[PDB]
């Protein structure tokens, strides 16, 4: 199959400027690349094919160019409706394939996360599991990454994180992250632990709680 | 008057299977090409398969080909995509698209989009969530700012609603997205910072609304 790689994967700017996406195809396609953009929670939208061809309706400050292997996307002076993610597709031939995408963000200064670390509640021990839950608030950029310490002892496994979109008034990331055991291993340790690790924090910072107080 | 109408959202025991639906009765439906990409939580696209109606000429991704059945009907110019075997892994949105009806070449991009159906494989039935507080306390209290919160768990299907005070707190507030759980039941966290100094004066409820389940909930949370 014919395998097509975007970059960059994540692309930070500012309403006003010039940005350029690329996307390459394993062997040749002609002009046969297409670009759509997508929003969160909505459906992708055309706005290039044949490698240069703008669909109508879409702005003028969106232009494409290539042929063969090597294509890109242009926005000559990008404005808030921009951000968003944006897909290359070829359509030379199938199994019709795309790129992993280029997430166009909003560029901010870096800005560590406030942590904070929640017990389970003794309502939820009632029923058998627990749920200790880590929050990083606030931070940008959106890398980062928590890991759940169980008297000393690193955790694998028994974790689910989620994240928020940008904030469209602070443009920082929230995220959540979620350690289940059941109530049988939580009463069996005593310190519990979530360690961050962020470009905006010199050194991992760690909250934690000895169970029961 | 030239759409894609896709089926409604829909909710499968693994091992079942799924027929999807995209109406294009605009133009000659022999000029589309009805094709189906998938979306799974978090990832990329991807090419399922398509069909050109009448004509009847359908290509399919290797990586479904078995599982999946992609057909299109005259009468009423509908197209569908059926995958059966369900698994976890299949939960994702599902998409039709074509390249716009010509009117008497056909390039295979997509003009045209349908608004998508998104397709969850849970073991689970419908069920109301429980609701357990994220108290504040000194490890959630950084300098005068302390977060708080309410994990709104196992409930099935999406999605629930996350009020703060009736509505009256939304200032601080972060709602994260519901995450599907090994157990195939959702569950989501829903936080607010607020000023520490507040903590003994001032009341924190987060209402929490699961029509799926006619389920309404009011926690209060209060400080350990
Ligand atoms: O169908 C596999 C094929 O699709 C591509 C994109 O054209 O990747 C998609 O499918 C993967 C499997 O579900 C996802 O991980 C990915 O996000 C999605 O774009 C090709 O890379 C792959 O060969
Ligand atoms: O189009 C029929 C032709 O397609 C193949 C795969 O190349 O099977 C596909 O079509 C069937 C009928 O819709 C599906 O049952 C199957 O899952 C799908 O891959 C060939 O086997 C068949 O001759
Ligand atoms: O994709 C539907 C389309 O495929 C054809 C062959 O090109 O028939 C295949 O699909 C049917 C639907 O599942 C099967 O009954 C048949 O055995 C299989 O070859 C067309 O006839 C049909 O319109
Ligand atoms: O879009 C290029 C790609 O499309 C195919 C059909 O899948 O040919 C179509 O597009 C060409 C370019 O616009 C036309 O010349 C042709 O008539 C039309 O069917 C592929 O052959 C080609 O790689």
């Amino acid at each position: 199959d014919i395998q097509m790689t975007q970059s960059p994967s994540t692309l930070s700017a500012s309403v006003g400027d010039r940005v350029t996406i690329t996307c390459r195809a394993s062997q040749s396609i002609s002009n046969w690349l297409a670009w759509y953009q997508q929003k969160p929670g909505r459906a992708p939208k055309l706005l290039m094919y044949k490698a240069s061809s703008l669909k109508s309706g879409v702005p003028s400050r969106f232009s494409g160019s290539g042929s063969g292997t090597e294509f890109t996307l242009t926005i000559s002076s990008l404005q808030s409706d921009d951000f968003a993610t944006y897909y290359c597709q070829q359509h030379d031939s199938s199994p019709y394939t795309f790129g992993q995408g280029t997430k166009l963000e909003i560029k901010r200064t870096v800005a560590a996360p406030s942590v904070f670390i929640f017990p389970p509640s003794d309502e939820q021990l009632k029923s058998g599991t627990a749920s200790v839950v880590c929050l990083l608030n606030n931070f940008y950029p959106r890398e980062a990454k928590v890991q759940w310490k169980v008297d000393n002892a690193l955790q694998s496994g028994n974790s689910q994180e989620s994240v928020t979109e940008q904030d469209s008034k602070d443009s920082t990331y929230s995220l959540s992250s979620t350690l289940t055991l059941s109530k049988a291993d939580y009463e069996k340790h005593k310190l519990y632990a979530c360690e961050v690790t962020h470009q905006g924090l010199s050194s991992p910072v760690t909250k934690s709680f000895n169970r029961g107080e | 008057e030239v759409q894609l109408v896709q089926s409604g959202a829909e909710v499968k025991k693994p091992g079942s299977s799924v027929k999807v639906s995209c109406k294009a009765s605009g133009g000659t439906f022999s000029n589309y090409a009805i094709n189906w990409v998938r979306q799974a939580p978090g990832q990329g696209l991807e090419w399922m398969g398509g069909i050109i109606p009448i004509f009847n000429i359908a290509h399919y991704a290797q990586r479904f080909q078995g599982r999946v059945s992609i057909t299109a009907d005259e009468s009423t110019s509908t197209a569908y995509m059926e995958l059966s075997s369900l698994r976890s892994e299949d939960t994702a949105v599902f998409y039709c698209a074509s390249p716009y009806p010509n009117d008497y070449g056909m390039s295979w991009y997509f003009d045209l989009w349908g608004r998508g159906t998104l397709v969850t494989v849970s073991p689970a039935s419908t069920k109301g969530p429980s609701v357990f507080p994220l108290a504040p306390s000194s490890k959630s209290t950084s300098g005068g700012t302390a977060a708080l919160g309410c994990l709104v768990k196992d409930y099935f299907p999406e999605p629930v609603t996350v009020s703060w005070n009736s509505g009256a707190l939304t200032s601080g507030v972060h709602t994260f997205p519901a995450v599907l759980q090994s157990s195939g039941l959702y569950s989501l966290s829903s936080v607010v910072t607020v000023p520490s100094s507040s903590l003994g004066t001032q009341t924190y409820i987060c209402n929490v609304n699961h029509k799926p389940s006619n389920t309404k909930v009011d926690k209060k949370v209060e400080p350990k």
